[PDB]
């Protein structure tokens, strides 16, 4: 049971990663940049 | 499966503003970093590949950072992030029973280390006021070590000998024997063993952990393995990690025991680390620093007085001497740092006399102090008798001379022992009593081993009341002596 | 963001989990080898 | 010895020593701006194919180098500081690494007037509206007197997110490291 | 002034000042520490940069910290208020009894006494140790050295000397434990508290203690010796009183100097040792002298690395001592203790006009016979003693008797041996060795002499063995 | 020489391939070309190698004695790579003969000297311990199989220290 389940999980991660790498191929870059800039504002405010 | 998805969430993905530097040149295990303007000395910077390094040199234009892994995972141009803390390690009773590497990263499986406190590997030893004389006994469970060359709590004995003379075996028996104390009622006799494996085959440590788990001895042991393959800056650091995991107990009122195995393979890792920094080699190519390296490490095996918790940290460095040269560089460097020494001859070992302690040269400079009174009574006589036997064994006349020879041979046969077979203190007292008072001078020497075994199986089965009396009252009273004499005489009769 | 991305990637994988998904012959071969090793040691 | 005035930023190496000497020379007499002008002019002069090829040959007497450099520094009426610097480099034989020297000085001048450099990396270009709001936020990091000196850049390797460098500070908003962190968390 | 750190390599910190530099040997305080970290200047690199040796752990030093010049070298509290206290290199008390409240401070880098101040008077110091008294009589007011490998007796012997000499002394005393165990220092402290030598509730203490034990960085170990020399120089000069000064282990001074001399950018000398080994040792050992103002009796325990007396460190220190005492592992492995080697120990007062003629003649006869036996050992080890002339057999018997008789049981070694510690007066020693040489004891066995005091006990033990 | 080293090696190869089904690798580090050819032909004669019917029990890897040090210090790793395949991706036991193991350390020493590293105690590279460890620590019995290494040893100057 241990062997089969751990190998199952390893393959789980392998393909999940390989496919999220593909799924990053959308056109949401604007949202990511907006969130990053907001977090930059947060960091700047905190660091002074 | 959904367990893994919970494993996803709760991870810290928050981004922070962190200082950074750029690697300039990695090679010989020392990276040069550019930037890191506000980096402390001996800080722990982190490379982009998950590695770690100790900021070693703060030169005006760059930082020499020693990598704690394989320098093939470091480019030129990588990013080095300072973690803003002198080299730390996780400490606590959460590590007990865990095999952590030189940095506290569990190499065990069995989940991660759930530690909540961190120490500095580069701390300082306790001064002169906190320490107090060694008072309590550290029971090794080995007849020769416990009778002739005893050890105390706070002492830092040395185990020195050649290849395959039973140094790791003595260490493992000492670790195993503490099982009985680590089950009793009082937290004052519990010893929390540690075992640092430096430059040792990984299979050896795996089998050692398996053995310690067979003997139920992992409930309190921590194994800090920086094995043969691991980069030199990890074998150099492992002793300090272990010593910190032990200093935690020492400073929180508990008692610890740390076994560095070997320290002759940390000094080799340090010599590599130095010659690759171009430092000027000295005697045998060792840097002149190769003393401070061990002195600072072994000066932490202290024994804090009662105004400082009362804890303690015994240390059992294991040195290995080529061709049994006790006068080499590192063996003498360490013989002048420690409070005792146990020489494991390689010709006594080849005679089947195991463990091969060479009682002529072995010594413990706290010795009689911190020894159970019963063992003191029984074993002072053994020390004198063995001395006399040694004085004369260079030829093999009168009654006294032959008496010395016979008694000495009997005692030698009596002090042999088997692996993973530690003996309670009272059992050693009983055996050495039957040996020294002279209830064995007629039995053939070759049979002295069999007798021993049989005798134990008797005393443990029948007269456990007397042994409990000896254990509780740590002394052989007159009535106890008489009962023990009766037992020995009666048993010997039926033989 | 990426936490939600991982969440939904797992959702859309499990939904196509009528067993081990896109494994291949190596799946069965390695599993059989491991099982037979267990048999040899058991 | 004299008390050379320490430049704001410290550089190291032979380049840095010559640059520090020149900066302390100019700072006294308060000739930094003009000295930088003559330096960035010798920057163009020394790239001249004839001079560039002549100054790299080691088989022309050093005195020939110094004479030629005095000729080419008298024509442009360079401040005495720059002429002395070039004569010094020719005497010592370091003019082969003049571009490192003058470049260093440029750096050592930027840090003087507050041009705290920055650098932004992304997987695509940036809309001038987004870039302008980015500049406005980044300006909040600095202190009074300092002025941002942004430098956009592009890498394909990092999927999304963004990477920001502000002098020494460094924030990796990229999605590459986020993905790696998640993968480590869901492995370990 | 005020400089700023610009490099930190091991225990060597390079600092930069914009105003005037501090002259070499000054002390500097690293401003911004949780403790007191003193950096002592050692070089002037140029560019208003100095290179300093840190007298404490340099972990946590950020390139660009602020360093503040003191203006004078390291200055320690000296005076009669240091008696019974303990002190680190920089003179802070480390015994937890409040500050050392003295009136007058002393800089640890003073100059050696000038040639027009040296005293010349020589006089024997009787220690109660048979071999030391007979073959290498110590001189009162002169440097003394105990050369030993690791684990041979240097410290048990220096403790026996402490006991015998100091407890029977009128003047003050200083113990500068440099680069040695910390538990040994604690045991010595708690063993002088119980002897009344140190007093924690009065002003009748006689011993000052200074400690640079082996857990300390190289910077501290290389300077605690100078702190001891200063605390003793004061009692020598500003009191005009006889001082005793024990140092253990003085080889750590030079070893630490060499550990922190690769970083100073020097070309390493013979065996990796610093190029300045001899001069660094000289500038230290030349302040430990008896002069016309006072009298320091120094007992220094020199470690001999890897049991090599031709090593540069002991080889160099051999020229700074009046009386040497070479403890040897070969003898100690025979069980003889103290392991002193009779044919390597020397003294400058082994003169028939200083120790008389009977003493000198007995000592030289002992050495002659021991040397003859040593010459025989080469043959004896192969062709056995059955291949020697009769005079040679008799010589070997006498030599073995003498080798044993030189062994003595010390008071401080009761815990080891159990035997009772003995002081053998000088006349008893001379008499016993004179008798053994004459032949009055050719009938006793060798072991009758092993670990006995005066020869009366040897005769008594020979009587015991005969029954 | 002259004692039966090659015949013993061939017998071990044969028996382990016959009583266990596990193949063998022979990494001739610093191998004389004459001796390498002689070993090849002895094996072909003795059947452990077979040039016709794809039933050979040995994989020979040869780092000859006339190759730059950079190539004699790596051939042991080529042998270990082949044997590691036979252990992990075919789950069996393996023999790994290393003749000689001294020439491995010597090749490492020359490479380190060429790169410009301070020689250690007796001229050996500073990284001798870990150079030996990285190689010797891949010859172990994992949970898929095992590599058993037979390492011919030369003792310089009859000096075991
Ligand atoms: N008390 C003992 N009785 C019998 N055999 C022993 C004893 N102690 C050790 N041995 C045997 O000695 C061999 C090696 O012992 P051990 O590994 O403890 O020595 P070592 O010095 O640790 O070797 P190394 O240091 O090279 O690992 C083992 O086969 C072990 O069984
Ligand atoms: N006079 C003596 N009598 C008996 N044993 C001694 C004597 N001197 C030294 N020894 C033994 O030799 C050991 C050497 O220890 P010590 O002399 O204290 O350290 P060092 O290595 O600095 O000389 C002691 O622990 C003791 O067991
Ligand atoms: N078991 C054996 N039976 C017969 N001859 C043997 C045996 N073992 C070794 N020999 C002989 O010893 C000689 C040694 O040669 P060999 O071992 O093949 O090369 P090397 O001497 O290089 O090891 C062989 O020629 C062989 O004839
Ligand atoms: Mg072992
Ligand atoms: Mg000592």
């Amino acid at each position: 049971q241990n062997m089969m389940r751990q190998k199952e999980q390893e393959h789980m991660i392998n393909w999940v990663e390989k496919r999220v790498v593909q799924s990053i191929s959308a056109q949401q870059e604007k949202e990511t940049i907006a969130k990053c800039i907001a977090d930059l504002k947060l960091l700047s405010k905190k660091a002074q | 499966s959904s367990i893994l998805e919970e494993r996803i969430l709760g991870a810290d993905t928050s981004v922070d503003l962190e200082e950074t530097g750029r690697v300039l040149s990695i090679g010989d295990g020392i990276a040069r970093v550019h930037g890191l303007r506000n980096v402390q000395a001996e800080e722990m910077v982190e490379f982009s590949s998950g590695l770690k390094g100790m900021s070693l040199n703060l030169e005006p234009d760059n930082v020499g950072v020693v990598v704690f892994g394989n320098d093939k995972l470091i480019k030129e141009g990588d990013i080095v992030k300072r973690t803003g803390a002198i080299v730390d390690v996780p400490v606590g009773e959460e590590l007990l029973g865990r095999v952590v590497d030189a940095l506290g990263n569990a190499i065990d499986g069995k989940g991660p280390i759930g530690s909540k406190a961190r120490r500095r590997v580069g701390l300082k030893a306790p001064g002169i006021i906190p320490r107090i004389s060694v008072r309590e006994p550290m029971q090794t469970g080995i007849k020769a070590v416990d009778s002739l060359v005893p050890i105390g709590r706070g002492q830092r004995e040395l185990i020195i000998g050649d290849r395959q003379t039973g140094k790791t075996s003595i260490a493992i028996d000492t670790i195993i024997n503490q099982k009985r104390f680590n089950d009793g009622t009082d937290e004052k006799k519990k010893l929390y063993c540690i075992y640092v494996a430096i430059g040792q085959k990984r299979s050896t440590v795996a089998q050692l952990v398996k053995r310690l788990t067979d003997a139920d001895a992992m409930k309190y042991t921590i194994v800090v393995s920086a094995t043969a393959s691991d980069a030199a800056p990890l074998q150099y650091l492992a002793p300090y990690s272990g010593c910190s995991m032990g200093e935690y107990f020492r400073d929180n009122g508990k008692h610890a025991l740390i076994i560095y195995d070997d320290l002759s393979k940390q000094a080799v890792a340090y010599r590599q680390m130095s010659l690759l920094l171009r430092r000027p080699p000295g005697r045998e190519a060792y840097p002149g620093d190769v003393f401070y390296l061990h002195s600072r490490l072994l000066e932490r095996a202290a024994k804090m007085n009662d105004a400082f918790g009362g804890g303690s940290l015994t240390a059992l460095p294991v040195i290995e001497t080529q061709a049994g040269d006790v006068s080499a560089y590192i063996p003498t460097n360490v013989i002048s740092i420690t409070d005792g020494q146990i020489f494991l001859e390689t010709e006594l070992f080849y005679k089947g006399i195991r463990p091969a302690i060479n009682v002529g040269l072995s010594v413990s400079r706290v010795g009689s102090a911190a020894q159970t009174r019963a063992m003191k009574q029984v074993a002072g006589t053994m020390k004198l008798e063995l001395a006399q036997y040694r004085e004369v064994a260079a030829f093999a006349l009168d009654a006294a001379t032959q008496q010395l020879l016979s008694r000495g041979v009997r005692l030698t046969e009596l002090l042999k022992q088997g692996q993973y077979s530690p003996m309670a203190i009272e059992e050693q007292v009983a055996v050495i009593y039957a040996g020294v008072r002279g209830y064995l001078d007629k039995l053939e020497p070759s049979k002295i081993t069999k007798f021993e075994n049989a005798f134990l199986s008797h005393v443990i089965s029948q007269h456990q009341a007397l042994l409990g009396k000896i254990r509780t009252d740590g002394k052989i009273s007159e009535e106890s002596d008489a009962k023990l004499k009766e037992i020995v005489t009666n048993f010997l009769a039926g033989f | 963001k990426l936490f939600v991305d991982k969440i939904r990637e797992y959702r859309t994988k499990r939904q196509t989990s009528g067993g081990p998904v896109d494994a291949g012959p190596e799946y069965q071969q390695d599993l059989d080898r491991e099982l037979f090793k267990l048999k040899q040691m058991y | 010895f004299a008390k050379l005035v320490r430049p704001p930023v410290q550089i190291y190496g032979i380049e840095g020593r010559y640059a520090t000497a020149l900066y302390s020379a100019a700072s006294k007499q308060n000739k930094l701006e003009q000295v930088e002008k003559e330096l960035l002019r010798v920057g163009q002069i020394l790239k001249e194919p004839k001079m560039a090829a002549s100054l790299l040959n080691p088989y022309v007497k050093r005195s020939v180098k110094v004479k030629s450099l005095s000729d080419m520094t008298a024509k442009e009426k360079f401040s005495p500081l720059t002429s002395n610097l070039i004569n010094l480099l020719a005497e010592n034989g370091r003019l082969t690494n003049t571009p490192a020297v003058i470049s260093a000085f440029s750096t050592m001048m930027s840090v003087h007037r507050g041009e705290v450099p920055c650098t932004v990396t992304t997987a695509s270009a940036l809309d001038e509206a987004t870039l302008t709001e980015l500049k406005t936020v980044l300006k909040s990091f600095l202190s009074k007197g300092q002025v941002l000196k942004l430098e956009v850049k592009i890498d394909p390797s990092i999927m999304g997110g963004m990477i920001v460098r502000i002098g020494e500070k460094y924030v990796d908003m990229s999605a590459k490291t986020k993905i790696q962190k998640l993968s480590r968390a869901m492995r370990e | 002034t005020t400089g700023r750190i610009v490099a930190v390599i091991g225990a060597v910190v390079d600092v930069q000042f914009d105003e005037g530099l501090p002259p070499i040997l000054n002390a500097l305080e690293v401003q911004g520490r949780e403790t007191r970290l003193v950096l002592e200047v050692a070089q002037h690199l140029g560019e208003s940069t100095v290179r300093t040796i840190a007298m404490d752990g340099t972990e946590g030093l950020v390139r660009g910290q602020k360093v503040l010049d003191s203006g004078a070298p390291i200055r320690i509290p000296v005076g009669p208020e240091t008696l019974g206290r303990i002190m680190n290199v920089i003179g802070e008390p480390i015994d937890e009894r409040g500050p050392i409240k003295t009136k007058q401070f002393a800089a640890i880098h003073a100059e050696a006494p000038e040639f027009v101040e040296m005293s010349v008077e020589q006089e024997i110091l009787v220690t109660g140790i048979k071999v030391v008294d007979l073959l290498a009589p110590y001189a009162k007011g002169g440097k003394i050295g105990l050369f030993g490998g690791a684990g041979v007796g240097k410290t048990v012997l220096i403790m026996e000397l402490i006991n015998n000499v100091a407890k029977a002394h009128g003047g003050y005393s200083v113990f500068a434990g440099v680069g040695e165990r910390t538990r040994e220092g604690n045991d010595l402290y708690h063993e002088m508290i119980e002897s009344g030598v140190i007093n924690l509730k009065d002003a009748t203490s006689k011993v000052a203690l200074v400690y640079g034990q082996m857990n300390e960085p190289p910077g501290a170990r290389a300077r605690v010796a100078l702190t001891g020399l200063t605390v003793a120089e004061y009692f020598r000069d500003q009191e005009g009183q006889d001082v005793l000064l024990f140092i253990d282990n003085i080889f750590r001074f030079t070893q630490a100097g060499s550990e922190v001399s690769a970083l100073l950018g020097r070309i390493p000398s013979a065996v990796g040792y610093q190029p300045t080994l001899a001069t660094d040792m000289g500038t230290m050992q030349e302040r430990i002298t008896t002069t016309k103002k006072g009298s320091i009796t120094s007992v220094q325990a020199i470690y001999v690395p890897a049991d090599d007396l031709t090593d540069p460190a002991p080889a160099t220190t051999f020229a700074h001592l009046d009386a040497t005492t070479v403890l040897s592992r070969a003898i100690a492995e025979l069980g003889i203790y103290p392991a002193v080697d009779p044919l390597d120990s020397t003294s400058r007062i082994m003169d028939p006009n200083i120790v008389g003629s009977e003493h000198y003649d007995v000592a030289r006869g002992v050495q002659k016979i021991l040397q003859d036996y040593k010459s025989l050992q080469d043959i004896i080890a192969i062709l056995g003693m059955d291949e020697l002339s009769e005079e040679d057999k008799l010589t070997v018997s006498r030599a073995r008797k003498i080798q044993r008789f030189l062994s003595q049981p010390f008071q401080v070694a009761e815990v080891f041996t159990g035997h009772l510690g003995k002081l053998v007066p000088l006349k008893e020693t001379i008499k016993g060795f004179q008798q053994i040489l004459a032949g009055e004891y050719d009938h006793l066995p060798e072991q009758a002499f092993y670990m006995v005091g005066p020869i009366e006990e040897a005769v008594a033990k020979a009587d015991k063995l005969a029954e």
